[PDB]
């Protein structure tokens, strides 16, 4: 089976550097042109770098030329992106993509955040319920993105709404996750939101009681 | 650059009906040496890489249902999605594959058009745990409404609030094609404890007049 897997993304300060990697399997890597394509939060796709198979022709988007360099190691079925002189506008999910006149294989992406702000884990607060009731968890003041939220370790999915994170004026993110339930379920069920903030290695389970 | 321009920027189409997304290039995409128009269409859902739908302007990728169809030539291209299904809600992109730099259209958001549905509204006071730390977040939840347009206003002791709230909206629900929305009012703890009535006022096409949910601090 054909697979592409990016790694190396993380938080880095403006002016800093970072190397991304992409490992490939399930096809003859050396026979294909390979690419990096990125997507800033809430924006469209932007192709940024290419390296061909035989001649290794190299093309860059002007936005990264002179700062980013693409390379490949066919013995390791690997593609690299060396990113120097990073700017806030380089914040994005970075995808590895195979091409044959069009991008036909994509990785899941690796996320790069360029900011001077420090990593901070969230505080988790209950949204307590008052024939429909609502309850939830407020996940406040974290950096950088992302946080993930599940309910009852993934067993509760129906009626859940986990909202997109919002950037506060403080430069920290916040989001809420809610669920609607029949009001009679409040006495027969336990509600626990499981919050994970990997950039800070924070894991919290908060029980939500009326 | 070859500049790629999609039309419309967003589109709402009823289940089972036909969706049409247009893409115009600022220059020809026709390869004179193999006669292919190097125009490519992608579908992208949140949290996922884009999925290849059509390449060479009209060739369907393997596994793509035949209800997806690409057409056009020169500088004018069209993606058609017949018999729209809920799984087709996504952002669609066209892309120049002809010459570098490879350029994308700005994307077109396709949603399901369904009947009007008024929200259920809920209000949450801040937790005692949060209050202790110096901050008060008041949350107003709008549940399972359509269309997305809604006005949510905060009133504190009956005075309209400005500048101290932020909203977030979910993607269309897979089962009923509705949206949900949260509005969060943020005050300091000292400020929060100076007021009594906290109200969220919701205006929406599904509601005959605005709906208010409120609580009295300490009650």
């Amino acid at each position: 089976e054909v697979q592409l897997v990016e790694s190396g993304g993380g938080l880095v300060k403006p002016g800093g550097s970072l190397r991304l990697s992409c490992a490939a399997s399930g096809f003859t890597f050396s026979d294909y042109g390979m690419n990096w394509v990125r997507q800033a939060p809430g924006k469209g796709l932007e192709w940024i770098a290419y390296i061909s198979s035989g001649r290794g022709n190299i093309y860059y988007a002007d936005t990264v030329k002179g700062r980013f360099t693409i390379s490949r190691d066919n013995a390791k079925n690997s593609l690299y992106l060396q990113m120097n002189s990073l700017r806030a506008e380089d914040t994005a999910v970075y995808y590895c993509a195979r091409s044959w006149g069009y991008f036909d294989v994509w990785g899941q992406g690796t996320t790069v955040t360029v900011s001077s702000a420090s990593t901070k884990g969230p505080s988790v607060f209950p949204l307590a319920p008052s024939g429909t009731a609502a309850l939830g968890c407020l996940v406040k003041d974290y950096f950088p993105e992302p946080v993930t939220v599940s309910w009852n370790s993934g067993a509760l999915t129906s009626g859940v709404h986990t909202f997109p994170a919002v950037l506060q004026s403080s430069g920290l993110y916040s989001l809420s996750s809610v669920v609607t339930v029949p009001s009679s379920s409040l006495g027969t069920q336990t509600y626990i939101c499981n919050v994970n903030h990997k950039p800070s290695n924070t894991k919290v389970d908060k029980k939500v009681e009326p | 650059d070859i500049v790629m321009t999609q039309s419309p920027d967003s589109l709402a189409v009823s289940l089972g009906e036909r969706a049409t997304i247009n893409c115009k290039s600022s220059q020809s995409l026709l390869n004179r040496g193999n006669q292919k128009n190097y125009l490519t269409w992608f579908q992208q859902k949140p949290g996922q890489p884009p999925k290849l739908l059509i390449y060479w302007a009209s060739t369907r990728e393997s596994g793509v249902p035949d209800r997806f169809s690409g057409s056009g030539s020169g500088t004018d291209f069209t993606l058609t999605i017949s018999s729209l299904q809920a799984e087709d809600v996504a952002v669609y992109y066209c892309q120049n594959d002809y010459t570098y730099p490879l350029t994308f259209g700005q994307g077109t958001k396709l949603e399901i058009k369904r009947t009007v549905a008024a929200p259920s509204v809920f209000i949450f006071p801040p937790s005692d745990e949060q209050l202790k730390s110096g901050t008060a977040s008041v949350v107003c939840l709008l549940n399972n409404f359509y269309p997305r347009e809604a006005k949510v206003q905060w009133k504190v002791d009956n005075a309209l609030q400005s500048g101290n709230s932020q909203e977030s909206v979910t993607e269309q629900d897979s089962k009923d094609s509705t949206y949900s929305l949260s509005s969060t009012l943020t005050l300091s703890k000292a400020d929060y404890e100076k007021h009594k009535v906290y109200a969220c006022e919701v205006t929406h096409q599904g509601l005959s007049s605005p709906v208010t949910k409120s609580f009295n601090r300490g009650e």
